[PDB]
């Protein structure tokens, strides 16, 4: 469950992100399949080198949703449900792959906010995640 | 585990920027922070209450400097990791019992400190390479149970 | 998320067990402790022999808890909060070991009731016990 | 891995007493039912909606002898699994990319299946012996990610 301090600490950090939201969930996504080659299958039309206007999108998609369950934290199953109705049934994505993508989504925030990833910050931003993630995957049929 | 040249070279060239006096105290510590449960290994270090108290205990500190040491002698032989963790295998397999999800768990832990540390130094491709590093410590640390 | 056609599985299955609760709770705690011994070191207190008087007190805990979450099935978190709690914090059992215990839950299960454990209700019941273990780790602070 | 005699005798006894044709299907039609993502890698397979079409689907059965073909022949070579399943390791990972995860997925549903064929003759020394090479199938099959 997130506590006080964590909504709290992500709704901090998630808005010094700002502009560079969409920016942000492009590199996540290139860090992750860069580091974990595995995850490229999903995205077979999809052209993953760098700068690829198709990632460029995607991560614009990726950050929305992470704002979205931000600012509905509190009712985040409700929020994410169509995308979990994706994800699980129509995708079937792995639930390995949501672990790789919030690492590296954490890896992205780490290297661009240095000031707001803090122990206990890095800490929220983990849960929240894993949280994001644990919806996301609810929906296997 | 293989890492080509240029990998090699990115690890490397970083590594040899590594703040090793207080790199591995920080990922030992957020270690301790982000996954709670781990706390249970390390009862004797004292003061863990808050992050603060945490990231500040001179033997998370200390202990983060040990583990950073070992980190850096796998990255002097990718070639041979089994060899290298043997010892470190039977203490933390053995005679801890420590479950080997852990060893990853630190190993992205040590990930997200370097990204801290190095921001746009810690390219996607740099991380790729890590990558590969952290999980040929895990693996090879997790060798016991294999 | 547990659907019916689950809710109607578990309850149908968890039923057949009977005066053996406890029974089958100390087994899959033997099948644990023996399959993966690093599960062994949260118990110095107990002797994890065979027919051991500690792991079959136990056994009978952790089925009673089991049967309660069945019976509260849509108020689960409710229900378990004060286990939750006991688990993360208390004894910061690791997430890992969740799932060890319930796939020997599923074995013990499989290997008592063959006619309850069709591949329909094997879902049913991972579906629950990952449920019940989302439960038991959700209080790590 | 290492099996003590005891074990070795426990499971070389059980193994000879599986149904061949049946068992492997069984195991992976659960996979299938149990962990639907890994429906994703079997969409030539045909009818996968319910649980009974997954079951009595004749290429589930049949693709799951070669599965249980490939944990027969690694009980025959406990020594060296690694070199036993080099050629599936590149087929899994370097082809398929499946995750290392799935491997450790399906060895458990095995286990479940020799349970429920088996009953009190699947006693817990038994599955333990069994959970040692389930995981070292695994851990083989993933060599080409180490
Ligand atoms: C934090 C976790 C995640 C979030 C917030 C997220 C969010 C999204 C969003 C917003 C979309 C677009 C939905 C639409 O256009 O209708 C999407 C699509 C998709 N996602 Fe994710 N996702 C996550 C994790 C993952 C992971 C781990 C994978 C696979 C490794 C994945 C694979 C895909 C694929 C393949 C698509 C469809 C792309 C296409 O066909 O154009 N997602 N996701
Ligand atoms: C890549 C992962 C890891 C590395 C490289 C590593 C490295 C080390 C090193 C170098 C030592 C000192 C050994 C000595 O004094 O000779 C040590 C001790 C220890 N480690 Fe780790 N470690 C890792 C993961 C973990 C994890 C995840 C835990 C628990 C959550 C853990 C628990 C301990 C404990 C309790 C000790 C003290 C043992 C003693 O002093 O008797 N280690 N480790
Ligand atoms: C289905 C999952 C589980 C259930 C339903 C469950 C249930 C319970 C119950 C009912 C108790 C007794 C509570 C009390 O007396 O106040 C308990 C205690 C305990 N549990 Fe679990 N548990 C589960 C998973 C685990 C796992 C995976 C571990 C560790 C590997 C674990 C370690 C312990 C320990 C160490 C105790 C305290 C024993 C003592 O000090 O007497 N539990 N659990
Ligand atoms: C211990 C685990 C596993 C074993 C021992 C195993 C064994 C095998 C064997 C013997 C084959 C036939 C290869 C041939 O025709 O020469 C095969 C093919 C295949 N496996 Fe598995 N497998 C395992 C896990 C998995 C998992 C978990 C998945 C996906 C979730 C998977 C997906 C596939 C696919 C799609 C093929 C067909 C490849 C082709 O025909 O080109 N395998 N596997």
């Amino acid at each position: 469950v997130l506590s006080p301090a964590d909504k709290t600490n992500v709704k901090a950090a998630w808005g010094k992100v700002g502009a560079h939201a969409g920016e942000y969930g492009a590199e996540a996504l290139e860090r992750m399949f860069l580091s974990f080659p595995t995850t490229k299958t999903y995205f077979p039309h999809f052209d993953l080198s760098h700068g690829s206007a198709q990632v460029k999108g995607h991560g614009k998609k990726v950050a929305d949703a992470l704002t979205n369950a931000v600012a509905h934290v509190d009712d985040m199953p409700n929020a994410l449900s169509a995308l979990s109705d994706l994800h699980a049934h129509k995708l079937r994505v792995d639930p390995v792959n949501f672990k790789l993508l919030s690492h590296c989504l954490l890896v992205t925030l780490a290297a661009h906010l240095p000031a707001e990833f803090t122990p206990a910050v890095h800490a929220s931003l983990d849960k929240f995640l894993a949280s994001v993630s644990t919806v996301l995957t609810s929906k296997y049929r | 585990v293989h890492l080509t040249p240029k990998e090699k070279s990115a690890v490397t060239a970083l590594w040899g920027k590594v703040n090793v006096d207080e790199v591995g105290g920080e990922a030992l510590g957020r270690l301790l922070v982000v996954y709670p449960w781990t706390q249970r290994f390390f009862e004797s270090f004292g003061d863990l209450s808050t992050p603060d108290a945490v990231m500040g205990n001179p033997k998370v500190k200390a202990h983060g400097k040990k583990v950073l040491g070992a980190f850096s002698d796998g990255l002097a032989h990718l070639d041979n990791l089994k060899g290298t963790f043997a010892t470190l295998s039977e203490l933390h397999c053995d005679k801890l019992h420590v479950d080997p999800e852990n060893f990853r768990l630190l190993g992205n832990v040590l990930v997200c400190v370097l990204a801290h540390h190095f921001g746009k130094e810690f390219t996607p491709p740099v991380q790729a390479a890590y990558q590969k590093v952290v999980a040929g410590v895990a693996n090879a640390l997790a060798h016991k149970y294999h």
